RNA sequence: GCAAGCGUUAAUCGGAAUUACUGGGCGUAAAGGGAGCGUAGGUGGCUCGAUAAGUCAGAUGUGAAAUCCCCGGGCUUAACCUGG
RNA sequence: GGGGCAACCCUGAUCCAGCCAUGCCGCGUGUGUGAAGAAGGCCUUUUGGUUGUAAAGCACUUUAAGCAGUGAAGAAGACUCCG
RNA sequence: AAACUGAAGAGUUUGAUCAUGGCUCAGAUUGAACGCU
């Protein structure tokens, strides 16, 4: 049971003394539905096969991820180099609001309900990379309450 | 810009003019064709774009284009005219509507009839 | 009624004080307040208070075209 | 020169956690041994204790917690600086992830959580926030 | 004086009135002192079509507003009912 | 307005049966299309882009229900504003149209049939609490639950209501209407489930759709 | 794709985190004043008290009606009207 | 609302009516069944595909519009007689 | 009891890249005008 979602199609130009060169590179983001997700990139002359190779990647980085039931424990803000991604849960039956690249890494993660923002640059690579750092970063209240030696009732 | 800075100085939203100036914020604007010539357009492109330079009733000496294929417009036509630039035509800001008051419709158009005043065939 | 206590700022004028009183305004956009001096112009019967005294008025109606307070207590004299 | 206290122990506390020392020691004052408590109460720091040194000086000493190889504190950010105070009612104090954090707040009634402010219906300054 | 008055509200051919206590002078649609109750002239029998307050109505009596004859029939008809 | 245009593109288009026309013999062999998208092209190349499968979800759902963009986008609206989930809310008020109800117990064999016959106030609906039954020309109208529904003494014979109801037999009879079919009564005491309402239907993509 | 409507044009906000308080930057992309001094103004160490102005909490009056929002009612539905 | 004890008079305020798709809402322009997939148009590898259950045929239905009737509610009880 | 529900981007500087930076479009809107109807 894995899903692989193709991002975004690219072609690339190498230059080399006697004339152009055209390759293409092509990210896809593969997961398991409800708590494993990866992102890979691939390049390849032939575009199937950059999708394959950036399947590859994916699959060896997978991390795992922690959600209740349908959406995100708390509001994540995220920045890698110059892209900020924000986002904030939302009640059941809102859906994914996100522009693309976001929503596909989401709808890989199987977050049903979320709520997106983008600042700054709208590169669809680094949105990717900035929500999965987010992802990465988010922590439960379970695990929050071991971090504090404290009981989940006595922290809101 | 510290919050002392923004209280004694603040932020300024400078405000963009209108890009039609000749119709005074309104929807048309009647003018009176007082020339109807042809013009050769930007680098990239080679035509003969069929222009007006009209003078609207406010007031200024404007340039318009004339779409379509072939128009009856001519010295001391009156004329309807809406904004909208042409990209390739430097200087013309405005569009002729055809059909309105005496810029005639395009006589055999079928496609976009409403958008150069031809009526409906029967 | 209302009182508002305030250093008078000139005695100069015959049977007249004026008095300044600081308030603090939160600025509605950027939400911090600024000090705020107003000057309000009273009505001394005795010259009891030089400039620089810490006065308290209360509004009454107008005695003249600018005034529309009375000094009712003096609280601290200047050194 | 050194126009905030507040924001100098909160600071000092994440440099030493993101240098990974054990404790760490600052000046004392009654404000910052009083939020160094209420972090000792919410479990992000293992203790806090103020030996009183010559001169009529004290040194706050704060003892760092480190979870799974991580620092405990993920973030502490000062909110009512100086420059712009913050002061917010009852039912609007901020936050902090979802709850799961901590905004400390400054009430008429001493330093507390949020929560516990939110409990009391009273409010006050919020001073920061700490995750 | 003050006389208390329907004020005509509601949708075309569907009139709604309003009983308000206002100055003589101005108009029905105008500023009114108080409201005390609503008049429904077509209603359901289980809908309530008139509602007042007897207690303001017996208080600007003593104060002295001269009730419009409208109003006073309506008031008469809701203390019988 | 009501599309007049065949009914069958439609489905074709959208690659799955709408129920437009009632099933007497099988869909396949009825038509022999829809195995394809309609027109000459067919099968073709540059793939749908997943706003272009938000459209054709909300079309799909538009076209099922007989319901112009304008009274849909004011049923999301409603949906929205009103609590729970907002695709839940919108199916149910589709589910709740007059046409659709008396479409579902069968009077009508397709829902065009229904919301024709309901424009003509043969059917007619009492509200819960009333005592006397009044026509109404609105098929478009929510019906609160506990409603009841009856044919008027002229329709009573009416030869296309009894064709339908035996299709309608086949086809099955929903668990929240009643009917009572020697009386042509039908009771809507509770609105349909999302989990009674048809699973393939994605109510996702329309929230989608509309948020920009 | 809309449908007794459909487009164009004109205007306002949005997208524009593109005046960024929420919510931006200033080595090289625009941006540190040539440097110091200092006026008004902004901010400001530790301990024990008085004060309660800012701050917080509660009480009252007011913040007209309509409109926005919630729950009901009436028009065959809806717009619309309408009580709280 | 103005005047009058009242009868009653004035009221382009007001309630309505005519025109405009100018905005919102609702509804109709039909509903089923229908194959060697009729004819024609278009594309085509010239023979197939598409228009297309679309149509014709066939069986119904009359909301809206038009005709014939019927008929609430907006009215508050004036004045007059009697206690 | 309820009033406490809400956040998408894309095209374009380059042989190609990332950033930055402008311009343009996708929405709602209106006492709206003009064209077909």
């Amino acid at each position: 049971g894995l899903v692989e979602r193709l991002v975004t199609v690219d072609r690339v130009a190498k230059v080399v003394k006697g004339g152009r060169i055209f390759s293409f590179t092509a990210l896809t983001v593969v997961g398991d539905g409800n708590g494993r997700v990866g992102f890979g990139r691939g390049k390849a002359r032939e575009v199937p096969a950059a999708i394959q190779k950036a399947l590859e990647a994916a699959k060896r980085n997978m991390i795992t991820v922690e959600l209740n039931d349908a959406t995100l424990h708390h509001p994540i803000k995220a920045r890698h180099g110059a892209s900020k991604v924000y986002m904030q849960p939302a009640s059941e039956g809102t859906g994914v609001i996100a522009g693309g690249a976001m929503r596909a890494v989401l709808e890989v993660a199987g977050v049903k309900d979320v709520l997106t923002k983008c600042y700054g640059s709208t590169n669809t690579a680094n949105v990717v990379r900035a929500t999965f750092n987010g992802l990465r970063d988010m922590s439960t209240p379970e695990k929050m309450a071991a971090k504090r030696g404290k009981s989940v009732d006595e922290i809101l | 810009a510290t919050t002392n800075q923004l209280i004694r100085k603040g932020r300024k939203t400078i405000k963009e003019k209108s890009k039609v100036p000749a119709l005074q914020a309104c929807p048309q604007r009647r003018g009176v064709c007082t020339r109807v010539y042809t013009t050769t357009p930007k680098k990239p492109n080679s035509a003969m774009r069929k222009v007006c330079r009209v003078r609207l009733t406010s007031g200024y000496e404007v340039s318009s284009y004339i779409g379509g294929e072939g128009h009856n417009l001519q010295e001391h036509s009156v004329v309807l005219i809406r904004g909208g630039r042409v990209k390739d035509l430097p200087g013309v800001r405005y569009h002729t509507v055809r059909g309105a008051l005496d810029c005639a419709g395009v006589k055999d158009r079928k496609q976009g009839r409403s958008k150069y005043g031809a009526k409906k065939p029967k | 009624a209302s009182v508002l206590t305030g250093r008078v700022v000139s005695d100069k004028m015959d049977k007249s004080i004026t008095v300044l009183i600081e308030r603090l305004v939160r600025h509605p956009l950027y939400g911090k307040q600024l000090r705020r001096s107003t000057k309000i112009k009273a009505h001394d019967e005795n010259n009891v208070c030089q400039q620089g005294d810490l006065v308290r008025i209360k509004e009454t109606r107008p005695i003249s075209k600018t005034k529309a307070w009375t000094l009712v207590d003096v609280v601290e004299k200047v050194e | 020169s050194m126009q905030d206290t507040v924001g100098d122990m909160l600071t000092r506390i994440r440099n030493a956690q993101m240098a990974n020392k054990v404790s760490v020691a600052m000046p004392s004052s009654k404000l910052r041994k009083s939020i160094a408590d209420l972090l000792v109460s919410e479990g992000y720091v293992a203790s806090a204790v103020v030996n009183a040194e010559e001169n009529n000086k004290a040194t706050l000493s704060i003892e760092l917690k480190y979870f799974e190889g991580k620092a405990v504190i993920e973030t502490i950010q000062r909110f009512s600086r100086p420059g712009l105070r913050q002061h917010r009612g009852k039912d609007a104090i901020p936050t902090v992830k979802q709850g799961m954090g901590v905004a400390i707040v400054s009430t008429s009634q001493g330093i507390m959580s949020d929560r516990a402010a939110r409990a009391a219906g009273i409010g006050g300054e919020v001073v920061a926030f700490v995750a | 004086m003050v006389v208390i008055r329907l004020a005509r509200g509601g949708a075309k051919k569907r009139p709604f009135y309003q009983v308000v206590v206002a100055d003589q002078r101005r108009a029905r649609d105008g500023r009114y002192i108080e409201n005390i109750g609503f008049f429904n002239p077509l209603a359901k029998e289980s809908e309530e079509a008139v509602r007042l307050n007897m207690e303001a109505y017996h208080a600007w009596i003593a104060k002295g507003a001269q009730p419009s004859d409208r109003v006073a029939s309506l008031v008469r008809a809701y203390n019988k009912a | 307005a009501r599309y007049i245009g065949p009914k069958l593109k439609l489905s074709r288009r959208e690659g799955t049966d709408l129920g437009l026309k009632s099933g007497v013999k099988p869909y396949d062999v009825k038509t022999k299309k829809a195995a394809r998208p309609p027109g000459q092209h067919g099968v073709s190349r540059n793939k749908t882009s997943e706003y272009a499968l938000q459209l054709r979800e909300k079309q799909k759902v538009k076209r099922i229900y007989g319901v112009l963009e304008r009274q849909f986008a004011n049923y999301y609206k409603e949906a929205a504003r009103k609590r729970g989930a907002t695709g839940e809310n919108l199916l149910a008020m589709l589910e709740s149209r007059l046409d659709n109800v008396v479409y579902r117990m069968g009077f009508g064999s397709t829902r065009a049939e229904a919301r024709q016959l309901v424009s003509h106030r043969t059917v007619m609906v009492k509200k819960a609490g009333r005592d006397e039954f009044v026509r109404v020309n609105i098929p478009s109208i929510q019906l609160q639950d506990g409603d009841v529904i009856a044919i008027q003494e002229k329709s009573r014979e009416q030869l296309r209501i009894k064709n339908a109801i035996e299709l309608a037999t086949q086809r099955g009879i929903p668990e929240w209407l009643d009917v009572d079919h020697s009386k042509l009564q039908g009771t809507f005491k509770k609105a349909p489930d999302r989990i009674d309402l048809p699973a393939e239907i994605n109510e996702s993509l329309i929230v989608e759709l509309y948020s920009k």
